[PDB]
């Protein structure tokens, strides 16, 4: 139960500390059925070239870390050829294998939260005193595969508390228990498929809550890697490539 | 007895005749599956307005 390996496509993830495997809200990916289906025309089920394990840039936790996010329809758009099929097809719909891995040793401490959270709106500090009607750039709407750091991790940067976050399927890492945490979630959204680009169905959220420490000695540096993989993905309403 | 224009006649016919009949539709028509179709003879997109 401590050991467990994920074979997707023609990709294969090892781990020897995990904590169990979480099935976001009790429900496996699954293809969109003959009844809730609307759009026509035949979908493309592309399988092993898209439904495998694309490992995202690595983040370094320090003493000092925050806590970063990633929008998932997002994070792939533009890598694979799950990406080409975003940019090509109007339609999506998938669900996702996420793995997040950090290993550090007997010595360190600390706590990782890992959740996932569905429409992940992001709010500003509104100019500080809370008169100004602003917005959220796209740069931090939707960050890409580079992932974008918390400025107010207690609220999640969208007014709402980060110690209720558990509601959501989640896992953690802790340092002296696990090294990676494993969250399967299945498509979400109120329509059968949506657009790739226009629309971010979950994000991931990776915060410390019990900050990370360690003896001068001991290697410093302990990376946080993301490693992701789409399941059951459908697209559908063939054009050309539209990157936004 | 009656000259034969008049026994084949047809004035007088009070029914309508109809070439069309009301089904019923409480719902959208589905869609049924479909594969590619590579042939001569049959041409679906083809009409005569
Ligand atoms: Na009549």
């Amino acid at each position: 139960d401590r050991v467990a390996q994920l074979t997707i496509g023609n990709s294969t993830i090892t781990t020897q500390e995990a904590a169990n495997i979480i099935v976001g809200y009790g429900e496996w990916p699954s293809y969109c059925s003959d009844d809730d289906a609307t759009a026509v025309d035949k979908p493309t089920r592309p399988d092993v070239s898209v439904n495998r394990f694309y490992t995202l840039d690595t983040k370094l936790w320090e003493k000092s870390s925050k806590g970063w996010y990633w929008k998932f329809p997002d994070v792939l758009t533009e890598t694979g050829v799950f990406g080409q099929n975003a940019q090509f097809h109007y339609l999506y719909r998938s669900g996702f294998c996420i793995h997040v891995q950090c290993n550090a040793s007997k010595f360190h401490q600390g706590a990782l939260l890992v959740a996932i959270l569905p429409e992940y709106v992001i709010g500003t500090v509104a100019g500080g005193t809370g008169t100004e009607d602003s917005h959220p750039p796209y740069k931090q709407t939707q960050p890409g595969a580079d992932g974008f750091e918390l400025q107010h991790p207690y609220v999640l940067d969208a007014g709402i508390p980060i110690s209720q976050l558990t509601v959501c399927p989640h896992q953690w890492i802790n340092l002296r228990t696990n090294n990676c945490a494993t969250i399967i979630v299945p498509y979400m959204n109120t329509l059968p498929f949506d657009s790739a680009l226009n629309h971010c169905n979950f994000g991931l959220l990776v915060v410390p809550i019990s900050p990370l420490d360690f003896d001068q000695g001991a290697t410093p540096v302990i990376p946080i890697t993301i490693t992701l993989a789409p399941m059951c993905s459908e697209f559908a309403g063939l054009r050309q490539a539209v990157t936004q | 007895d009656r000259v034969a224009d008049v026994i084949e006649s047809s004035i007088g016919d009070s029914v309508s005749r109809a070439l069309t009949q009301a089904l019923p539709a409480p719902t959208g028509q589905n869609t049924q599956v479909s594969s590619h179709r590579l042939d001569t003879g049959e041409v679906p997109a083809l009409q005569a307005a």
